[PDB]
């Protein structure tokens, strides 16, 4: 139930609770912090899956104050030859690594968004973990 | 009166009746007349006088031989003249007295051989002259073009002129004020005397297809020297004697003149170059290119100081890259070419069609893309797929938009609109969107017009979308697929009026929704499938609202629905057309008007 | 209601009847005759129209063996400048023209095809003539 | 019992229990036990007894500190064993004794320190072993390698290996036949002893992210020199420290192996050129290239004997101008670039996937778009538009060919599929296609399978278009908002065995269409809008008929309607998922399975 802070910007606020029954930790670090303005740095994360990564993906369900957007599915790993390092690993594997991000281009109201980020992996692909996302935003 | 009635008292057709003579059984109050083709060939003295009050003749056509002295003493009022094909012999020195009020005189392939003859000198009313297809040889205008001061086109397109001498103006040198606009298309020139436009000044020439070689326009060109017209158009036609070179060279000579507005109309030639090609034109203020193929140009990046460009039909392949920074506004539609749109960079730009070239943008729309931020209009209708991945950042300003017919990507995957806070006018009719966000039209605050037809929603219920658009007046909504309703949508659109329902898929006709539609006048509901009614608070009808189709659906005739069927006559004050509101439920009783049916029960 | 005989290639044999009440001549000749296997040469008319040919535009029927294509819109002179110079002529102005054509791309079934082209033209635009085109043709 | 029974007397997962001893209340034909995340830390003698018939053992992060001599002693059906994330100190010398049918051996991150002492040479049927993340510093195979017969995978990837010297291979001189699969990707390399690989065999090799600089990389790949690998795959992660430059010399050492098949996986520098780079792998018979920029390439004209491409996930812009002659197979999907396909050349061209690419087609379809004959295969699925203004004239050997999702335009124009005499799988589903022209499939002769989902037809009303296609045993025609339909349209399909007419627009299921269709076994007729029944002539289903859902619909349940209601259950013996064909009508009875009303009158 205890909600964790990622960390704080001039544009949002982000924190995060779990979505699914096991709760299995997670270190979750943003540097520097997301500016939904557009911004690029570097997501570090301290993980280790109780199923293999291979073939990952988020199902992604954003909320704009109450407002509901479709499913997205966003691909992390097709399956061969993957372009990040951790796809490879296994279901008790230590997975100590940083991705980079950046993005810029849209515009967004202000508000309260919420995007539960449900993962999914393995052969027979089953959840890996889910996680709700609660990210402030006041803009200007 | 074997002749048809067009405007009874007032317009009369008698076309290709066989009349020998002018009829005489119409109405003086006649005002048009057409007696084209019909074997007249004899216009003597006083040959209409049964129209007192006519305004335009047709006499296209009418194997007119000779027409004499006063042919139309009586028709003072008569503006329009038109002897179109007609074979003239004799020309009395006085055929056209009583003319008093012509304005159009249209002699086109008349056996014209010369304009010093033609007995036309104390017209002072003639506002165009029209004598193209005839013999003439000489551009040496006559004298009484002073007396003609009303003159402001002359045709002297498809005739036998081959060369201008410096006399032939000398009657222009003599009218100060003289909005001319002359063509000379057609005309196998050849010489244009040096000095000859020396302080001549038209408001419009076109020279197309008259230079048999690039040296023989070159030369002409070169004779057009020191003229100052307002609009200047070049090329040739596609179905006649083309240039078979047309290169950095041509154009040269437009350097010596002074020209406002440009345009080189269709050109067999591949063009190579841009910009050695027009420099002599940099200076114009709206250059034009129609038709003409421009593949062969590698740099369309030269910063011109023209101020409207427009580009339409022309072949291009790769997308221009223009970068005109004076340029405000920009027109380029319907050209057969690529299918990628790459950015552009018009730092000035204002007015912005893209229209009917079969374009793809990857990536809409930020100002980036058009390289502006005062874009206020944009239309990007008729072109490929558009997908939306920014919400036009940078184009704030966006009063005008037009998606129509462009399938259109991503559209209730985030707040395409959210940064127009002052777009007045969209349309993305047809655009194949699937809305599926109720946040699809936020921003939209100004919008006063919303054209979303041929589309269609998720589950086909209609959500609370509009909630934010207040100034809304006009709001298509037709071909929608739409079954069920929010009753709370419409809700906040007070000043709306128009709200066309077109052609859905709705089974049962409500009424609550329209509760507080203050405004709302018209109300199509037409080509749907209604016939049930599952609320009879059939009252809640704004009290505004004037009109109110139902035509065309498959009502049900039967006791079934008697309280229904009833409502529809109670208020027939508001429906339109009856006469096609008819059954579809009696297999025994359909297509008798509803307005009209025995309620026995 | 006479069948008037254009020409015959080895792909086709062409001819055409009115489809309107005033059945004004024309004259239509093609150099060399239309093969459906893809052909190019010059299309001479002789009319004198009784209309402008202001803005003029086919509006096509055409018809496979019984099948029905939709309408088609084909715009000959859009109204400013336009590329052929007979779109300047007038009500009775005689039209002695060449203009060219080709093509090339499309397989045809064997059979009968019938094309109604309607002619329209005028500020106001009206009819200017309606003829029925008779196409027979006979692949390999 | 707090395990998880998966698959009774079969498969348990008594994952994460807090176990600190193995559970024995588990039957003793249990084949597959997950304990993973458990806290065991002592594996000794003959720790797993209860289960003699197990084949697959996940011990997954289990603490276990040390394993004992014969801690498996009983196991002789395991295959798979996995012990990933053990903190292992002691590993007893005969600790794998028993799994004598051990084939898959996972010790990933087990601080296993030399492969030198690993207790395995005796376990000859060991396929694959898997000893990744772990802190191995010298690549010297052990010589208990040679035991090892049956060995095709070995996972060196993620340690510390740092160089490679030529005994470090000596025991592979040793074993003629010896099919290798090896990956020593993210190991700190930095020398390879030249003439190390002088006739070693290896059927993969996976060197990614391994070198430091490009200098580092050109060098070891020179140790590489004399190899021969059927796969040899490159490159680096996306997470992880890249190469700063890959210049055109990069490659040079590859000339000096013999491959195969190539592979670059990924590369963070942008591409310059491609010819002078992978001049080396122009021998090679499949190329492949994931995730790599190329947009830097000005010519993609050169001729390698290249007869596989594989292009995906690459960032390109233009579209690659492609004239390799030999290749046969083409895979060209979701590419992340330009919008724009152009011409490609590829005479010796088979199988074409260009797929998901966004890209948009201005001329559909002939053989001068490919530049081939022998196309049999086509994928342009997941595009933009798509427009049909050529009927395959060139392509007449197409069997396949799937332009699922793309917008397709000019269908209804002409026999687009006319020249398809051969083809005979077909997809068009949501292709947005408004089918008017009832020749629309001419020459589909024999097609086999039709799916033209997702699309829609003129008036709703399904014509007669599939009388040409004979062998026809699939046809999907779902979600095409169809109402009504042609009762001779089916007639010909003799061979038809299902037929989907889901989520359409039907209100009223019919039976008489169908009289013909011999072979049809299936008939989806689901979530429409059925209740009524126009024609009590329910008995015209053909005899092989066996399934016909019709689930999900808005029946009614109102004696109105018993005539239809009770054929439902006359029947009961073809439907469905009888749960799911609620009522609808009656606002009392509606949610109750149509297969069970009291049918009082
Ligand atoms: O305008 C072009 C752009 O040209 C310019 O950049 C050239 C060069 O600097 C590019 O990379 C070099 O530099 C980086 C780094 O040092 C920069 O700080 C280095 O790491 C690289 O290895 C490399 O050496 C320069 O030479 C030119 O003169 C121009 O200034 C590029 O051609 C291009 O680049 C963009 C992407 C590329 O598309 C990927 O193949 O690559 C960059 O990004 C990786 C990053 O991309 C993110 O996605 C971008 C957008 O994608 C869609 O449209 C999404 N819907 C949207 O949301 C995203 O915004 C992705 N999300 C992250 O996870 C990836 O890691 C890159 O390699 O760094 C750069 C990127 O361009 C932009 C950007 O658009 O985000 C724009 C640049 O101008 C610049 O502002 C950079 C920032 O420096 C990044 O911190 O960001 O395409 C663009 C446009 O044509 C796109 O329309
Ligand atoms: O493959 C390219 C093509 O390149 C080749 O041609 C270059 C050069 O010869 C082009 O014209 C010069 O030559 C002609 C004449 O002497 C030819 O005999 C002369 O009159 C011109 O002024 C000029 O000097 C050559 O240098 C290259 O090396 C290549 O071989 C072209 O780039 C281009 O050309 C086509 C069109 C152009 O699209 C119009 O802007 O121009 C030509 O045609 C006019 C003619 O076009 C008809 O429409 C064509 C198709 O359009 C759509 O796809 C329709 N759905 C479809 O049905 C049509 O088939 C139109 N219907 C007629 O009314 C127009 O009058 C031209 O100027 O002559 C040529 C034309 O190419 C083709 C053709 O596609 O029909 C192909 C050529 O290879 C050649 O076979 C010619 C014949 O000689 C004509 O008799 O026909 O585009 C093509 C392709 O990229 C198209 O996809
Ligand atoms: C509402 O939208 C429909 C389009 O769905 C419009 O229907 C057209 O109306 C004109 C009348 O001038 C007809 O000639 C067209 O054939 C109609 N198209 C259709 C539906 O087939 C209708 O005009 C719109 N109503 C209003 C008030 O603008
Ligand atoms: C239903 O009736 C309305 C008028 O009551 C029709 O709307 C007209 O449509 C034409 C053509 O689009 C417009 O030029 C007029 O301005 C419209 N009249 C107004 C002011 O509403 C509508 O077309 C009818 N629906 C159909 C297709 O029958
Ligand atoms: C007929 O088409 C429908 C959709 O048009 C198919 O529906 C899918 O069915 C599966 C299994 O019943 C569901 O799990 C999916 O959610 C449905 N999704 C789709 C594709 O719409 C249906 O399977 C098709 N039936 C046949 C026999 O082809
Ligand atoms: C309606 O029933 C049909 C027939 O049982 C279903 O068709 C099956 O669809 C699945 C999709 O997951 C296919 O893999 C099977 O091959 C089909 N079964 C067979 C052999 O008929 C269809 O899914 C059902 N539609 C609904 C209501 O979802
Ligand atoms: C699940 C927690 C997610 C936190 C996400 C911050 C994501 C930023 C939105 C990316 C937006 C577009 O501008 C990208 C391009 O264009
Ligand atoms: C009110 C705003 C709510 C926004 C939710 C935004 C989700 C992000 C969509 C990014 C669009 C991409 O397709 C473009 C790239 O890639
Ligand atoms: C009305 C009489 C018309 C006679 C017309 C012959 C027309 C030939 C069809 C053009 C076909 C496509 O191949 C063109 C491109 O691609
Ligand atoms: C059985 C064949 C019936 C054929 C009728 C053909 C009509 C011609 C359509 C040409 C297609 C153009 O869009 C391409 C260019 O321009
Ligand atoms: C994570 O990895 C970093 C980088 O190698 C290393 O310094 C650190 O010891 C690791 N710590 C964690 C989070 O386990
Ligand atoms: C000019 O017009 C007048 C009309 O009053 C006419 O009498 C005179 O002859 C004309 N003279 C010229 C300049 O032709
Ligand atoms: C005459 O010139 C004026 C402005 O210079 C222009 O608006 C007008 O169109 C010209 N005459 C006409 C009506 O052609
Ligand atoms: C229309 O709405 C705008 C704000 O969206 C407001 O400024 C303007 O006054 C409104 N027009 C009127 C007079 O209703
Ligand atoms: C049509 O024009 C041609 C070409 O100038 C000419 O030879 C012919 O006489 C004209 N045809 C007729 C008789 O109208
Ligand atoms: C090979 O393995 C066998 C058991 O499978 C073992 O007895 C033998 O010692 C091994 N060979 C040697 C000496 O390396
Ligand atoms: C071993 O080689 C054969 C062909 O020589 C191949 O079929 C098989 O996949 C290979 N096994 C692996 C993956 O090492
Ligand atoms: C399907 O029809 C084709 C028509 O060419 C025929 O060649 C083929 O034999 C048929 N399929 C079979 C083997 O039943
Ligand atoms: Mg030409
Ligand atoms: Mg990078």
């Amino acid at each position: 139930q205890k909600q964790y802070w990622v960390c704080n910007s001039s544009d949002a606020s982000i924190s995060y609770t779990y979505c699914d029954k096991m709760q299995y930790p997670i270190s979750i670090n943003v540097n520097p912090c997301i500016e939904l303005k557009g911004s690029k740095g570097l997501l570090h994360i301290f993980y280790i899956p109780r199923r293999d990564l291979k073939q990952l993906y988020f199902n992604l369900y954003i909320t704009v104050n109450t407002m509901n957007l479709p499913k997205r599915k966003e691909v992390i790993c097709r399956g061969s030859d993957d372009d990040y390092s951790f796809c490879r690993a296994l279901k008790g594997e230590t997975v100590n690594t940083t991705i980079s991000f950046s993005f810029k281009g849209i515009k967004f109201s202000k508000g309260k968004y919420k995007c539960v980020v449900e993962a999914i992996s393995g052969s027979p692909e089953e959840m890996l973990f889910c996680l709700e996302f609660v990210i402030l935003h006041q803009p200007n | 009166e074997p002749c048809v009635e067009v405007v009874p008292n007032i317009t009369y057709q008698c076309m290709e009746l066989n009349f020998y003579k002018i009829p005489d059984n119409l109405p003086f109050s006649t005002k048009n007349l057409d007696l084209s083709f019909n074997p007249l060939r004899h216009l003597g003295s006083y040959s209409f006088f049964s129209f007192p009050e006519l305004q335009v003749l047709d006499l296209s056509r009418c194997e007119i031989q000779t027409i004499e002295d006063g042919a139309y003493q009586s028709l003072s009022h008569l503006s329009t003249l038109i002897l179109t094909g007609n074979p003239i012999q004799s020309l009395a020195l006085g055929a056209f007295s009583g003319l008093s009020s012509l304005q159009k005189l249209v002699a086109v392939e008349t056996n014209l051989a010369s304009l010093e003859n033609f007995p036309i000198g104390h017209l002072k009313t003639l506002k165009e002259l029209n004598v193209a297809h005839n013999l003439i040889q000489s551009f040496k205008l006559p004298e009484y073009f002073s007396n003609l001061t009303n003159l402001e086109h002359l045709d002297l397109s498809s005739n036998k002129i081959q060369s201008i001498y410096c006399t032939d103006l000398r009657v222009l040198h003599q009218m100060p004020l003289l909005n001319l606009s002359l063509d000379l298309s057609l005309n196998p020139m050849n010489f244009i005397q040096p000095g000859a436009f020396k302080e001549i000044r038209l408001h419009k020439l076109t020279l197309r297809n008259n230079f048999d070689s690039l040296n023989v326009m070159k030369t002409c060109i070169q004779g057009l020297a020191g003229l100052e017209v307002h609009r200047l158009v070049l090329g040739e036609f596609r179905n006649e004697g083309n240039l078979e070179k047309f290169d950095k060279s041509a154009l040269e000579g437009l350097c010596n003149l002074t020209i406002e507005e440009f345009r080189l109309a269709y050109l067999d030639y591949y063009l190579d170059d841009i910009i050695d090609l027009f420099n002599c034109l940099t200076n114009v203020s709206s250059f034009s290119l129609v038709s003409v193929t421009i593949e062969r140009v590698k740099d369309f990046s030269y910063n011109f100081g023209w101020q409207h460009l427009e580009l339409v039909n022309c072949k291009f392949g790769q997308f221009p890259t223009l970068k005109l920074k004076s340029l405000k506004r920009l027109t380029f539609t319907s050209n057969k070419g690529g299918n990628a749109f790459s950015e552009v960079d018009l730092p000035s730009l204002e007015f912005l069609d893209l229209s009917r070239n079969g374009l793809s943008f990857k990536g809409c729309c930020s100002q980036s893309d058009f390289g502006t931020t005062s874009l206020k209009y944009l239309d990007l209708s008729f072109n490929g797929v558009i997908t939306m991945s920014s919400n036009f950042l940078g184009l704030e300003q966006l009063e005008h938009l037009d998606f129509q017919h462009s399938n259109l990507k991503q559209m209730s995957e985030f707040s395409v609109f959210l940064s127009l806070r002052n777009l007045i006018y969209l349309d993305i009719s047809h655009t194949h969107t699937r809305v599926a966000f109720n946040g699809i039209f936020n921003g939209l605050s100004s919008l006063e017009v919303l054209k979303m037809a041929g589309n269609s929603f998720q589950e086909n219920f209609l959500p609370d979308i509009f909630t934010e658009l207040r100034n809304l007046t006009f709001l298509d909504l037709s071909q929608c697929q739409l079954e069920q309703l929010s009753p709370t949508a419409f809700n906040s659109l007070s000043s709306l009026q128009v709200l066309n329902m077109s052609h859905n898929n709705f089974f049962s006709l409500d009424t609550f929704p329209y509760k507080c539609l203050n405004s709302l006048q018209v109300l199509d509901y037409s080509l749907n499938h209604i016939m049930t009614s599952k609320k009879q608070e059939l009252q809640h009808f704004p009290s505004s609202l004037a009109f109110l189709n139902l035509t065309q659906n498959d009502f049900a005739c039967t006791c079934e629905h008697q309280s229904f069927l009833q409502w529809i006559k109670d208020q027939r004050q508001l429906l339109v057309e009856v006469e096609r509101m008819e059954c579809a439920t009696p297999s025994d009783k359909q297509g008798m008007p509803v307005l009209s049916l025995n309620i026995t029960c």
